[PDB]
Parts: structure tokens; C-alpha cells; sequence
């Protein structure tokens, strides 16, 4: 019942920070087809728009 | 001879557990902050104008003291 506020504080620190976005946005972009062919799974799939969860 | 006792949720249930994001707006408008900045700049400009004119007058006065002492 209290973990959500900790998530909120982490998100306040990182999500909208322009330094964090400058360091993370458009870095290590992988396509859905390449992710499927390279054997990826989990978030590394779902970050490319592939709708898959075991 | 007693009841079965085990770790169980309370009768009814548990209270709701929040999980959704909470990042409140908590901010002024852009016009407000821009106006505050411009007003602060104008106040500083007026103060500095007065002070620098006074400083120029003082410099002239001590230059004239030097002129009087020069011969």
C-alpha cells in the first residue's frame, strides 16, 4: 500500500528529466523483426511494439 | 480439537492498494513566470541607472579635487 509512492518518486526523478531523455531516447533502437530474429524476449520485445507476454 | 488456523486475509478483504501514476501538475503558467522575470529585470535596471548616475557624479567630484590639487 506504500510502494506506489516510491515508484512515484523515482518517476519524478527520471521520467520527465531532459538529461535522462537525452541519454535514453533513440538509443539502442531495435526493430520488431530484428528482435524476433535475434531471439529477444520480454521487454526487449515489448519495447518494439510486439504484443507478447508469456 | 481446535479450528484450522492459517495465515489468511481478513474477513471481507484488504483496503485498496494504489498502483497508478501520480505526478501532479503543480505549476504556474508560462506568462506568469515570464512576467515575473521581466519585472525583476526592469526593477534592477532602474536601480542600477540611479546608482550609476550617482557614481558618475562622485567620480566627477573627486576628479575636480585632483584638478584643484594639481598645480
Amino acid at each position: 500500500k506504500n510502494f506506489s509512492f516510491r515508484i512515484d518518486e523515482l518517476e519524478e526523478m527520471l521520467t520527465n528529466n531532459r538529461i535522462w531523455r537525452n541519454r535514453t531516447v533513440d538509443i539502442g533502437v531495435v526493430t520488431a523483426e530484428d528482435a524476433l530474429n535475434y531471439g529477444f524476449s520480454g521487454v526487449m520485445l515489448r519495447g518494439s511494439g510486439i504484443q507478447w507476454d508469456l | 480439537a481446535s479450528k484450522v488456523k492459517q495465515d489468511m486475509p481478513p474477513p471481507g478483504g484488504y483496503g485498496p492498494i494504489d498502483y497508478k501514476r501520480n505526478l501532479p501538475r503543480r505549476g504556474l503558467s508560462g506568462y506568469s513566470m515570464f512576467a515575473v522575470g521581466i519585472g525583476t529585470l526592469l526593477f534592477g535596471y532602474w536601480s542600477m541607472m540611479k546608482w550609476n548616475r550617482e557614481r558618475r557624479r562622485l567620480q566627477i567630484e573627486d576628479f575636480e579635487a585632483r584638478i584643484a590639487l594639481m598645480p
